[PDB]
């Protein structure tokens, strides 16, 4: 009997209130800005580069991705803003590479395609980081990897940031070999001329598809003719590197779809499933509810009620540590444990979060974190020493969890609160931020005060005098730097926080992410010592 | 210390690991150890440098010494064969408790190893219960009643041990709480003779 | 019958030859430079900082490490040159932290100690990277971790490079929790005042030792008195964070030694062992044999003969692919498979290396790589397309190997050869470089030629003219940048390549590294698809 | 380097103090009483029964055990006081059965021998419980079981308490079959006439030894001649039940020793070992230190110092929750984690105990509990509601532990404190009590007060009057009953708390128990939800 009536979360907001109007206006402006920037990024490398690419008979990378995936299937692009203003004078739309998750022949796969229009497909450091992140996602979720290789190798300038280190270019081949050894299929489609770095990718792939004339695989470029040194006919017939021979881009994509079909893979789910139901409230009200000002506080229960199936939520320990919200819900019929922030973290909140995480790990339920850490303007210290003893517990419990974890940053994320609520350093399956989020070690004003106090004490101990003008001079740069570094676009330019998402699409993004992450089986969780 | 390391190595499955050596070796630098030894009432600071060849360069105050040697056993006695600044000598080495005993035909020297405070029981001494009998001997005289006011240097008891007279004297000016022995009793060495009232 | 006489490798070099004298002179100069720089780094943060640190009653970090480890036991310091000239005007001797492997109570442990004299123990990005590398080494080798915590938290400037990302500060707590969950003991000794970041470390540690007065654990510093907010007595008696109470530094170290003894751990070896024998030739001859000029070539068999037990080597496939040297030997009684470079890599060399790696993985024998990749001055292309088909095989075989792997760079390391011979990206247990090594994507001259050709063709296609002066102007900066970035000190300043080692100490360093790495059991190796 | 000097626990007690003299006198009286009662129990069933048993040519059970075990090896008898005054008029010395652990052919084995002199070997309910406890001990520690079967079957009166239920006689055969299936050897020596219940034991045993004339196995007795129905010759030659034929008792014991030698078993230890050292203080001082009055309190550190190797103890969290003592020590070279009571349990004590138990389980170290729970005379309530939230944590942690656990009750054990400190219900490997221990749900006075208050309130609610004489009349029986039921002999008569042990022999008993318990390997520990 699953019939039992259950109370539903959420309430109707007051549309006539001026606060709602102002918040809606600010959020709409932010979303419009994000949409226009994404459009410009989607434009590509440039007009002349696109014209040359089309003249060579090749397909644009987005067209390749559109033709590769199943008709009408949604595509979940990742890190669209990588490289946005990262370098002083060079423009790298999308980081020079395209990564995302889509369905090919009824199978969810991770797709990595080089954009030849951006610096001829050369690998910037951000490009390497983005590709490594995509490979790590695929390995964690056991998703087949498809590479649309068209690159000119590592960017010769800035080689030090791309070649040598562990997380540099060689990690790509390392991940390829490991995932191949773990029965995660690797498919490389040489859609254009590769280079020394590009050449190794098809070699390590289980299956290769090379275009007749555009495709050219040479371990070292001519700088002998390019076709003679490396070509589709040569690799297919004499060297044997190529596994399939394709006439053009469309034929290569068709062959890739066929190859994915004969993978002999069937997705099986461990968690229970229930029929999906839409939330009881419109998603666009989140604009008014949340707004763009971090000083004001909003109830996270509204956000939960607007993104869960049927707006049904079962709160756990409601009246203990009320600054933290935990409970059980279902998104698209998948069980989920929601952990959200409603204020400053205290000892009770940390203990409640630890208990909930233990329960979720025991029952093998995916976890979803909604982070809105608060500034210290309200409380200077509040005997934070008590928090340290209990904050760690949440940090360990979160780290040791083996269930699928997805983190969404809907507001500020500062200090150890970021680590506690499944920060980027704790390996969530996916991480997203809303356009109004702010992330940094501490608020700029707080940081400036800390630096000023340290200098005054040292100067006093030295006996030197700290001028009031000197203190003001020190504080102003720090405040500016922190404000600049905390921008969502600053964090998205670096491969941190995957990509920014419109709040109206949060439910769809979470559903797609959980559906992708459910491919891998859920392992048992082993916990360290609980410093009870 | 090197011998102790070898003893531990004997029982390990890894018997040839370079970590089991006592070379005290570092990468691109030399290890210098700050040791402290007590000669009589004087603390001596010795800076010992572990050389690559296996010798040691020791600096005491402003003088430097080149030291090399090894341990060998004759019968049941361990012997130290050492050369200091090119001068070679042999001596019998015994390390008991915190004292190093070196026996050579020139003479015998005792050196004390400082005892860390933590290992020393903290709050080791609270009160003294009268001088303890110098040895096991008959009590020949008692000069103190059950409750008597005494001043430091007031004789409390006289004891004869192997025909040698010892007079116990008052440690403090405190009044006597009690007496643990009477005349004619045989008192064992280091046994409390008098109890003093807590002040 | 293990008696059988066996031929020994190596030959006596000609001391009278002028080439030997010149090589010896150059290598001696390099080693003297390295030694003096290491001495200056060992000096510490500064005179005033050291005086203040001693006045506060604390012990200097090197004194702490000396008192912690067993008497006379060797200490293997790691990344002594981290932060060497990394930042423009700030000096960070040793990266602000000290890491190494030593024996405590007869157990090999990884020690991480903060140097309070360097910017009050604040964490620079290089400091975080060094600590993460040490933690990764300990996790891979299953070594107990000991933390001598005395830090001021993250460096407030440059916060963006320390807080947010995955490999940033939070990864420290993540690794701590994971290693605790995997039964790898964590011990934290709070030897001085910590901060918000520092406070979490003792909380996550299994056992804590805090000094009575110097030790102060507060989740947030005063900027209430420091002792009242966080102190040894408070944490031991009321908050309960502290597990042991120490009077001073010596008492804390003694307590740490006792805590390690009661770990109830016994090291057991899987590989067979034989009595250790010294090599038949002096190690100092390596100076003359190798020299400092990368253009000249030397036989790697000499280096092998001067670092193996008894100079006994069993070459495998000697006459096939002679540019690569492979065989079996023993160092300090441990079996090892040596893979060295004697010239340019070819298809036969790649196949031979793949076969040898498969054999070593099957027999569970540790692997040692000696890299001396050659410049392309001798051969412009040599149909490198053939190499691509077979180079990958080695790259995969190396990546999939599960046996303990140690890489030593005795010369140049360029291009895909670095990846093939177990580069830093392929997770060797340890990586070391000699003072004369050079690492980069390609030789500077070769790179400049590649860039010039690309520009000329593009300009010609545009119809614009590429001036000869313009080509020269482009080439000169590239050559200078590559030469600067290829310095061993440049690579060591970043946490790549762990530390530089004197060639005379190669045998001792390798023995210590293998003894440390043998703690963990050797797992089975699973290989991906071999593109035979 | 294990040569670090370490401080030693314990202090020299004041022998001249009158309190020491009084405590010593009381403890000496208790020990003398225990020794004389044990002597009388060892006397056996009776003079006439012993004379008849000897006249039939058989050996007395204690002589059988003495001849069976290795020469001079110690024997650890269990539950010597079972059945002591358990039944109103029937005397059952030792419960009618003898159980213990001894070394046979260098192997530790559990020996169960029926005493034919006590009611012709009939099984009382206490006899069945004792045998089941011995079998459970053997199964837990993986010790071979040897049965010296000489019994007349179940006692026909009191059949309801012996036949029907789960823990009744059939559980003997169930345990025999299970332990045989788990490769724990079962050996049955039919030294005398068995019965229907006795007959099944040899049938289920892997190996049987039956004496030529005394041994008679019949599924149902004559009440045909006994020898014809069941006899050594018949069972050996025609029925085939017997596996070996023995001329007399000595021959049967020799054959049993040979059969054990032929077991092909080797004991291997998982925990590390160190050379054994005696404690620094005499054990007999425990008489004066502890005394016989439970009202006075003594420092458990003295007891620890008088029973550990070298009096070396490493206290853990000394100043937090000081009412509970935890630390690491070694008994006969085996590592052990000691958890002792020094006063009333509080929240801090419970948390400290939970942390220590987690550490011990993680490191795979045996646990030793010393229980001295305190009466509530000092504190009526002390807001015990706080204790409930944290007491449970210790109760769960203790229950889920998989390491060898041994509990020793040196004083009072009341209320939930018994459950927290590894009570009999939580399956310790062994449980012992000193002669001065007291165990019950609560102190008699406290219980009487609780009952009186309940009646007064109910009578008041009814409106009936509770007379002061009535309250006194209710209280006096309750106080008497609790005092009687709390006697150590009352608890030992029932198979609870194995046997009483002289405090002077505590070290030897613990060493033997741990040596026996180390036979089985130590499994991993899985914990439930920590409430945190
Ligand atoms: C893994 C390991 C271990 C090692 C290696 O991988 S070592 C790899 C060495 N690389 C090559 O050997 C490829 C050399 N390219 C070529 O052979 C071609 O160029 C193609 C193939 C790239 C197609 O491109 P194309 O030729 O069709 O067009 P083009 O406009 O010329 O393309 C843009 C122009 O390339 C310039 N450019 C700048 N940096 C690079 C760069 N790193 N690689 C290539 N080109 C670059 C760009 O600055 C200019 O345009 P701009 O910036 O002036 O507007
Ligand atoms: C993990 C997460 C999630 C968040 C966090 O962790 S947020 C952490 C916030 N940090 C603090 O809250 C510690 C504030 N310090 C102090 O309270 C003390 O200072 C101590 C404790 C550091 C002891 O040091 P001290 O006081 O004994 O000596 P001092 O010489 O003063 O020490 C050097 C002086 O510190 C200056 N300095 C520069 N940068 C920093 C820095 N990042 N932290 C500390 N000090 C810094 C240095 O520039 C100057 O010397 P200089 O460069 O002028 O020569
Ligand atoms: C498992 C299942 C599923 C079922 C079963 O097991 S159904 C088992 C049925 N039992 C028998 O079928 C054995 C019947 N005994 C005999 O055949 C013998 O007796 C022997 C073999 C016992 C040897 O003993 P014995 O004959 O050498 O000497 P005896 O002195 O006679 O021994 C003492 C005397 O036995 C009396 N006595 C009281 N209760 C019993 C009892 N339960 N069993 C035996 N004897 C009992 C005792 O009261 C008197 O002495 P007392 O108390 O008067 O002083
Ligand atoms: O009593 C033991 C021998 C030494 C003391 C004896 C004294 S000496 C003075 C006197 N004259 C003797 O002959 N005997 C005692």
């Amino acid at each position: 009997y699953h019939g039992d009536s259950v109370a539903s979360l959420g309430t109707q907001p007051d549309l006539g209130s001026a606060l709602y109007q102002e918040n809606y206006k600010q959020m709409k402006a932010l979303v419009n800005q994000l949409h226009e920037r994404v459009e410009h990024i989607k434009l590509g490398g440039g007009e002349k580069a696109r014209a040359l690419h089309i003249s060579r008979g090749k397909l644009l990378p987005r067209e390749r991705i559109d033709n590769l995936i199943d008709p009408g299937s949604p595509f979940l692009e990742l890190s669209q803003f990588a490289g946005y203003q990262l370098y002083d004078n060079e423009e790298v739309p999308g980081g020079g590479i395209i990564t995302g998750i889509g369905r090919v022949s009824g199978v969810e796969c991770m797709i990595i395609a080089n954009d030849a229009t951006v610096k001829g497909g050369a690998y910037y450091p951000v490009t390497v980081k983005k590709q490594l992140r995509a490979q790590e996602i695929a390995m964690q979720n056991r998703l087949p990897c498809i590479y649309l290789v068209d690159s000119g190798g590592a960017y010769l300038p800035r080689q030090a940031d791309v070649f040598p280190d562990r997380d540099h270019f060689g990690r790509t081949f390392y991940n390829q070999a490991i995932m191949s050894s773990k029965n995660i299929a690797q498919i490389a489609v040489v859609m254009g001329s590769c280079t020394a770095g590009g050449a190794y990718v098809p070699a390590m792939a289980d299956e290769n598809i090379i275009v007749r004339k555009q495709g050219t695989i040479f371990l070292a470029g001519p700088p002998v003719s390019a076709e003679d040194l490396g070509g589709a006919d040569l690799h297919c017939r004499k060297s044997g590197v190529s596994d399939h021979w394709a006439l053009d881009d469309h034929h290569a994509l068709h062959l890739t779809r066929k190859v994915v079909r004969n993978l002999n893979y069937q997705k099986k789910l461990d968690v229970t499933i229930e029929p999906s139901e839409e939330p009881l409230f419109p998603a666009d009200e989140l604009y008014g509810i949340v707004g763009a000002n971090l000083k004001r506080s909003f109830d996270v229960r509204e956000v939960i009620a607007r993104i869960v199936d049927g707006s049904r939520f079962t709160e756990f320990k409601a009246f203990y540590g009320d600054t933290l919200v935990t409970g059980f819900a279902r998104i698209f019929g998948y069980p989920v444990g929601i952990v959200g922030n409603n204020g400053v973290l205290f000892s009770e909140s940390a203990k409640k979060g630890t208990h909930f995480v233990q329960l979720c790990c025991q029952r093998n339920i995916p976890l979803l974190f909604l982070q809105n850490i608060t500034g210290f303007m309200v409380g200077r210290e509040y005997e934070a020493e008590g928090i340290a003893k209990d904050g760690a517990k949440m940090v360990a419990a979160v780290a040791c969890a083996q269930v699928p974890k997805i983190t969404l940053i809907i507001g500020g994320s500062y200090g150890a609160g970021n680590y506690g609520m499944c920060g980027r350093a704790y390996s969530p399956r996916f991480l997203y931020i809303w356009p109004n989020a702010r992330i940094s070690v501490m608020g700029g004003e707080q940081a400036a005060n800390v630096l000023a106090t340290i200098t005054k004490d040292q100067r006093a101990r030295e006996g030197k005098q700290f001028s009031s003008a000197d203190e003001a001079a020190l504080k102003e740069p720090i405040i500016k730097k922190f404000e600049e570094e905390g921008n969502p676009y600053y964090s998205s330019a670096r491969v941190w926080d995957d990509g920014i998402i419109d709040p109206a699409d949060t439910r769809l993004v979470l559903g797609l992410s959980f559906s992708a992450a459910l491919n891998a089986p859920i392992e048992k969780t082993d916990f360290g010592i609980f410093r009870m | 210390e090197k011998a102790m390391t070898d003893t531990f190595t004997l029982q390990a499955h890894d018997q040839f690991s370079p970590f089991s050596s006592s070379s005290g070796r570092r990468l691109n630098i030399s290890y210098t150890r700050n040791m402290t030894l007590k000669d009589g009432k004087n603390n001596v600071a010795i800076a010992v440098t572990y050389n690559h060849d296996g010798s040691y360069s020791m600096q005491i105050e402003d003088k430097t010494f080149q030291v090399l040697g090894n341990l060998y056993s004759e019968g049941d006695c361990t012997y130290l064969k050492c050369s200091v600044n090119g001068v070679a000598s042999k001596a019998k080495l015994i390390i008991l408790e915190n004292t190093i005993y070196l026996f050579s035909k020139e003479g015998s020297i005792e050196i004390d190893i400082p005892v860390p405070k933590y290992l020393s029981s903290v709050s080791s001494q609270e009160t003294q219960g009268g001088p303890l009998a110098p040895m096991t001997g008959t009590i020949e005289k008692v000069f103190v009643k059950a409750g008597d006011k005494v001043k430091a240097g007031d004789s409390l008891m006289v004891m004869i041990a192997m025909k040698m007279e010892h007079t116990i004297k008052s440690p403090k000016d405190g009044t006597v709480k009690k007496v643990f022995y009477r005349e004619g009793a045989q008192a064992n060495r280091h046994t409390p003779l008098v109890e003093f009232e807590e002040e």
